[PDB]
């Protein structure tokens, strides 16, 4: 059966990263005769966001949202790559710790390190960056290196994160069935393991039908008392993450 | 000119010894390998040697490689067509994983062939209720199909 | 009855409730204090996801105990 052929095909006549787009683009994904309630809040959210980029949707979309926001700051800020190169050799280590097979888990790594200096060289430009996250062979393999340091997050934290956990399942057999596979949708605990491994910080606009706060449906992670500044914003909808970005 | 996975995993394929699993390249396609598992001890498949093809698609490491028996088998995991009913295969498969592991989980598949539940189809329903006599078949069907030449 | 409820977001609450509330009424107990709203919130108790038409009696929930909130957050 050559269905999920076409299957796998729908989800590739998109790009995995698009390129940016004004966000009136997601406007004009509905309207009033027929989706009145996304095109609120899409309206909405286009006061605050001038921008959205669309992430293919192929179960790996929250992950490669993360990683393109991550790689967009460090395009910017010299330091915090220098810092993300170094803090990703601690991984290396922690996984080999954490049991992950080795040779295979190391040449994730190695493969990710290795593309990280060579933006920070300057080998690499930006066109070539996103050419990269847009060959498939290339960016699922660094997309890899993501789903391990979430796995690891959670083994790392496993007493705290395993009551949240459902289906009677073990943190291991949760990582191992839904966070190591690629093509796995991440869900809320994924979510959250990313997040805090890559030391990010990220708003997600919750966009659904629903009546809402005054603004929107929205979720801070980390929240804390402090109010620091989102580094990367996501556009939810049911099922599927975009990158977006405030206006200028 | 093949990606990276492929040339490391080629070269661990040919360095490791595994007792009871040789693996090598085919000749002319370097993503098809030629398996043979031997029978192990204390079970109904000693003394046979049991033939696997495997393939690495066009995306591996992300999808799992395919892997099916040639050699004829009575068991509760491999069809008529010798197709195999094994979790890694399919949607435990991660990419962290590699041939080795799948290697090891057949050889260990063929050592405890009872997996609770009925995979497939009439042999595993044969193999919980009658144990004795689904082993003696088993047995059987080594001396017939996997005794070499 | 107090019972209390652990957010990965790094919050624990506390609610009053009965052993004959619905999951669905718990749900909207958290929404109170929190604003999250029932339809995105999964409950979980002893690894084993909380069913809206059931009751805190159903799952053997006591005085004390805790139950776990995650998002609906599924993507991808």
């Amino acid at each position: 059966d050559q269905q999920l052929k076409t299957i796998e095909d729908e989800q590739k006549s998109v790009p995995l990263v698009a390129t940016l787009a004004p966000f009136s683009i997601l406007c004009a994904e509905y309207d009033n005769e027929t989706s009145a309630a996304f095109l609120s809040k899409a309206t909405e959210l286009s006061e605050v966001y001038g921008e959205i980029r669309y992430i293919r949707g192929d179960g790996n979309c929250f992950y490669r949202a993360i990683l393109v926001g991550l790689i967009e700051i460090m395009l910017k800020d010299r330091a915090r790559l220098e810092k993300f190169i170094a803090s990703s050799r601690d991984w290396t280590r922690t996984l080999v710790e954490l049991g992950f097979p080795d040779w295979t888990c190391t040449d994730f790594c190695d493969f990710f390190i290795e593309f990280l200096e060579k933006i920070h060289s300057g080998v690499h430009t930006e066109e070539a960056v996103y050419t990269i996250l847009n060959d498939d062979g290339s960016a699922n393999y660094i997309l890899m290196f993501f789903r391990l340091i979430t796995s690891a997050f959670l083994k790392q934290n496993s007493e705290e994160y395993a009551p949240f956990i459902d289906e009677g399942m073990t943190v291991a057999q949760y990582c191992e069935q839904e966070i190591e596979p690629m093509w796995k949708d991440a869900d809320h605990l994924a979510i959250n393991s990313l997040i805090k491994a890559a030391g990010t910080r990220v708003r997600i606009e919750y966009m659904d039908r629903t009546a809402a706060p005054n603004g929107g449906w929205h979720y801070d992670i980390p929240s804390d008392d402090q109010q620091i500044a989102p580094e990367i914003t996501l556009l939810y909808r049911p099922g599927h993450y975009d990158v977006i970005y405030k206006k200028d | 000119g093949l990606p990276r996975r492929i040339i490391k995993e080629t070269q661990r394929l040919l360095a490791e010894p595994v007792p009871g699993i040789k693996a090598e390249p085919d000749e002319s396609n370097a993503r098809y390998f030629h398996v043979v598992i031997a029978g192990p001890q204390d079970s109904p498949f000693e003394g046979g040697t049991f033939k696997l093809e495997l393939f690495l698609p066009e995306e591996y490491p992300m999808a799992a490689p395919k892997v099916r028996f040639m050699t004829k088998i009575y068991h509760p995991n491999v069809d008529k067509l010798g197709r195999i009913c094994l979790d890694i295969l399919k949607d435990k498969w991660s990419p962290a994983l590699q041939i080795r592991t799948v290697l090891l989980s057949i050889q260990a598949l063929l050592s405890a062939p009872n997996p609770d539940d009925p995979l497939a189809n009439d042999v595993a329903e044969q193999w919980k209720t009658n144990e004795a006599q689904a082993i003696e078949t088993a047995r059987a069907w080594t001396r017939l199909y996997a005794m070499n030449n | 009855m107090q019972i209390f409820v652990k957010t990965l977001t790094g919050k624990t609450i506390t609610l009053e409730v009965e052993p004959s509330d619905t999951i669905e009424n718990v749900k909207a107990k958290i929404q109170d204090k929190e604003g999250i709203p029932p339809d995105q919130q999964r409950l979980i108790f002893a690894g084993k996801q909380l069913e809206d038409g059931r009751t805190l009696s159903d799952y053997n929930i006591q005085k004390e105990s805790t139950l776990h909130l995650v998002l609906r957050l599924r993507g991808g």
